């Protein structure tokens, strides 16, 4: 009746069912559509498919541990973000705050009746996180080890400087699944790892 | 005043214990961010009165030499206010936050003019120079002393007004918030009571529809 | 182990049997064996959500939320088949397990398990999302025998002054933890740094473990002392100076 | 560096050696477990058989008379005191007539100087108890509605099952571990 957990028909149904695809009327004029709320919505199927992704897909649980993460770091700044607002911040949050923009509206987003949004096959699904994590790990390893030597930089002498890697690493979404090839997808996503691992190295 | 208008149900019992601690937690900032900008507020009184005491110091050794130019040249006070057109101290503004309030700071800057590099070319410059290299570092302490009684002022401002918002939720929000929380508690035991009766009621009819037969 | 498995969709009766069925065989295997039993019930909110539903199907009359009026003597049944016995060699320790329906302390299936059981263990959905095992919250967590179950000849003797010390920066750390948002890094000192730099082996050295590693407890407390290295002995204010001589340099 | 991918290969094959140790122990542990299940199905039909040869020593006494019509002396005086009818109906073999019906002439004088009570039991000359059972009889009501089975695989059925402490205590030993009783 309005989005609870208090009536007996929702919570007698949690104690019940294994998946909760958890849905909220608060995100959704957003026009981000779906409504996932992702902080209430929870899968109990991950012990049972750890099976299928070691064998398949070998790589993406450690990835799916670490987007579920990046998401996560980001609540719990989101609330200091609106009461003081960016100012005496450090710089390994701002990472977490603009890789993870970075995932709300080129991952978790969507649009039905579009020509590349009403089907995502799952090689271009984890084609799409085996950029975007290597991405924030290596931001990551960047501010870390240039937090003490010489030349310590933030992320606003990056994003500047390689606003050409974010436009590719934003325009994976409009690849469409439909028109191009079965591999005509993952060489593109295998091409722009060597332009996010050699863009890294004209910094440093 | 005393009730926020909703009628007491099993839902709208949950969201007004979520929108009391929806603003417990707005008050748990709240009442840090006001200690945190207190936290810098005692340490600008931790600066400005050991500053102050850095004040009548500078403005003693720099006066002492004031006879060191007056001892030599006599006076020469109608040279400084009938020959002057460029000043060689300028300021501007930066601004430098704490916690989510900005502070404007005054800063120091060099600008490259001096209508006083002829001045002693007669009798004597190098006593001035003395002089006005003891006034020099007065205005290199003097711009700190200025930039902060100007963060006073803006620390001063920001807590009082942090203070009458924790209050705010402290003596008017959240216990509107307790008190009509009080009242589902109460009126739902009511409403459990007279469906206790009717529930009981029904079932003696029960028996007086099984002792007929 | 010996496990009574009691299903969703098998009658709501039979789950009302089931955890007597447990400790009838609890209460032989300890109490006339002279065997240390661990009685683990699983989800005793379901138990109370059957027995609401065998209590109405009875035909009689609810009572608060819901849930029949006998429900504190119906769960006192229940827990109170444990302790130790006088001149047996046996014991039975209960650990029963709660869901909390919309995170609520008040209702009544919490109410009375917190009236009768001592303690509590607070499993934190804070610490689920941030991916902790086991995400088990510390700062609200008691148990309210610990002071008796520790100690020399028990565990070891330091394990009550490790403890007390623990939760202390624990506490502290995460009131730094939030106050480092509001005035940000430059802005907190060397002190303030120990305890978020200590609050990030906390969390993923003895919080965090793994479903399959066994950290027996004389393994517990020394990753609970190289935590507490972190510190110097001028800051261990909770540790009397008798143990920080004989534990700390090492 | 040349240290470091070592470790980073290290990992992926330390991580392998714990997987099939871990593989190892699940077969260990898999047939340890139906060891425990097999042996206790070795004890399940040794029971099973110890009541198969109590059901065949039963049927040894059926053939007997001097012995089986002093034992349906009680089992029809049990029936008729258990239903406490005004009319009773008993129910027997098609052989077995004449020791149903020489128990039951000499059960109804017994019957009333023990409850005050007076009977039409009578004797069903239509329906028989099929002749595949062991013995016993059963006794119903005047419209067949309660029923007493106190046939003799119904009564065997019945004694073993509160026995089983008795004869495990007496088969297997007793329990090592078993300090108490109470």
């Amino acid at each position: 009746p309005g989005g609870d957990f208090s009536d007996p028909v929702t919570s007698a149904t949690l104690g019940i069912v294994q998946v909760f695809w958890g849905l909220d009327k608060k995100l959704a004029q957003r026009k981000h559509f779906p409504s996932v709320n992702w902080l209430i919505s929870y899968s109990k199927y991950m012990r049972a498919l750890d099976e299928y992704y070691d064998k398949h897909f070998t790589e993406f649980v450690p990835l799916r541990t670490k987007a579920k993460e990046i998401l996560q770091e980001e609540e719990d700044l989101a609330e200091i973000v609106q009461l003081v607002g960016k100012a005496s911040l450090a710089e390994t949050d701002k990472i977490t705050l603009e890789v993870a923009k970075l995932i709300k509206d080129d991952f978790l987003q969507q649009n039905g009746y579009t020509p590349y949004d009403r089907f995502c096959p799952f090689y271009k699904t984890v084609g799409m996180l085996s950029n975007m994590i290597a991405f924030y790990d290596m931001a990551r390893r960047a501010v870390e080890t240039t937090a003490q030597s010489d030349n310590k930089i933030t992320w606003s002498i990056i994003r500047e400087h390689m606003g050409e890697i974010l436009y590719k690493l934003s325009s994976m979404k409009f690849k469409d699944p439909v028109k191009d090839g079965e591999a005509k997808i993952k060489a593109d996503y295998a091409q722009l790892l060597e332009d996010m691992q050699n863009a890294f190295r004209s910094l440093e | 005043k005393d009730r926020i208008e909703i009628f007491p149900s099993r839902m709208a019992q949950t969201i007004m214990k979520a929108r009391l601690k929806g603003a417990q937690t707005g008050r748990n900032l709240l009442k840090k961010k006001s200690d945190a900008l207190t936290l810098r507020f005692r340490q600008i009184l931790k600066k400005i009165i050991e500053t102050k005491m850095l004040m009548g110091e500078v403005m003693r050794e720099a006066a002492f030499s004031l006879a060191e130019a007056k001892f030599t040249a006599g006076d020469f006070s109608t040279t400084v206010i009938q020959n002057v057109n460029k000043a060689q101290v300028k300021i501007r503004a930066k601004k430098d936050n704490v916690a989510g309030v900005t502070l404007p700071v005054f800063e120091h800057y060099h600008e490259g003019t001096d209508s006083y590099e002829l001045t002693g070319l007669a009798r004597g410059g190098e006593q001035l120079a003395k002089l006005k290299r003891n006034y020099a570092k007065a205005v290199e302490l003097l711009v700190e002393l200025a930039s902060l009684q100007t963060s006073f002022v803006t620390l001063d401002e920001a807590i009082k007004i942090t203070n009458r918002r924790v209050n705010a939720i402290e003596h008017v929000i959240i216990p509107r918030i307790e008190r009509t929380l009080a009242y589902i508690i109460t009126e739902l035991d009511e409403r459990e009571r007279e469906e206790f009766y009717r529930l009981k009621k029904i079932q003696e009819k029960k028996k007086i529809l099984k002792e007929k037969s | 182990v010996c496990l009574f498995l009691n299903l969703a969709n098998d009658p709501t009766i039979e789950r009302i049997i089931t955890p007597r069925l447990a400790l009838t065989t609890a209460e032989f295997l300890a109490y006339q064996c002279e065997k240390h039993v661990l009685v683990i019930l699983t989800d005793m909110s379901s138990y109370a959500e059957a027995l609401r539903e065998v209590s109405a199907a009875r035909e009689e009359v609810p009572g608060r939320r819901g849930f029949p009026g006998y429900m504190y003597t119906d769960l006192a049944t229940i827990y109170e088949r444990a302790g130790r016995v006088e001149g047996r060699n046996g014991s039975i320790t209960q650990i029963p397990i709660l869901t909390m329906p919309n995170d609520d302390i008040t209702h009544p299936i919490p109410d009375l398990t917190g009236y009768i059981t001592e303690g509590q263990i607070y499993v934190d959905r804070q610490l689920h999302n941030r991916q902790i095992y086991p995400p088990i919250n510390v700062l609200p967590s008691l148990s309210r025998l610990m002071k008796s179950a520790i100690g020399e000849g028990m565990t070891r003797k330091d394990h009550a002054d490790v403890s007390n010390q623990l939760y202390a920066c624990y506490a502290i750390g995460k009131d730094v933890q939030a106050m480092k948002a509001v005035v940000g890094e430059e802005a907190l000192t060397s002190d303030d740094l120990l305890y978020l730099e200590f609050l990030q082996k906390f969390e993923r050295n003895f919080i965090a473990q793994g479903p399959y590693e066994n950290r027996t407890v004389y393994e517990t407390l020394d990753i609970g002392w190289q935590l507490l290295r972190i510190f110097p002995k001028e800051m261990l204010k909770r540790i009397p100076q008798s143990t920080l001589s004989e534990f700390y340099p090492r | 560096l040349v240290q470091t991918q070592r470790l980073k290969i290290m990992e992926y094959y330390e991580k392998k050696e714990k997987q099939i140790e871990q593989q190892k122990k699940i077969q260990m542990s898999n047939l340890m477990n139906q060891a425990r299940l097999k042996v206790l199905r070795a004890r399940d039909d040794l029971i099973t058989d110890l009541l198969n040869e109590a059901k065949q020593r039963l049927s040894k006494v059926v053939k007997d008379t001097t012995r089986y019509q002093v034992l349906l002396d009680g089992l029809v005086l049990q029936g008729l005191y258990q239903l406490l009818e005004p009319r009773m109906i008993v129910r027997c073999r098609k052989q077995d007539f004449p020791l149903v019906k020489a128990a039951v002439q000499k059960a109804i004088p017994v019957y009333k100087v023990a409850t005050k009570r007076d009977v039409d039991v009578q004797i069903d000359q239509e329906a028989y108890l099929p002749e595949e059972i062991a013995g016993g009889v059963e006794i119903y009501n005047g419209d067949r509605k309660i029923k007493v089975s106190n046939t003799l695989e119904s009564r065997l059925d019945l004694i073993a099952q509160q026995m089983m402490p008795e004869v495990r205590g007496a088969l297997f030993g007793a329990n090592a571990n078993r300090k108490f009783l109470d």
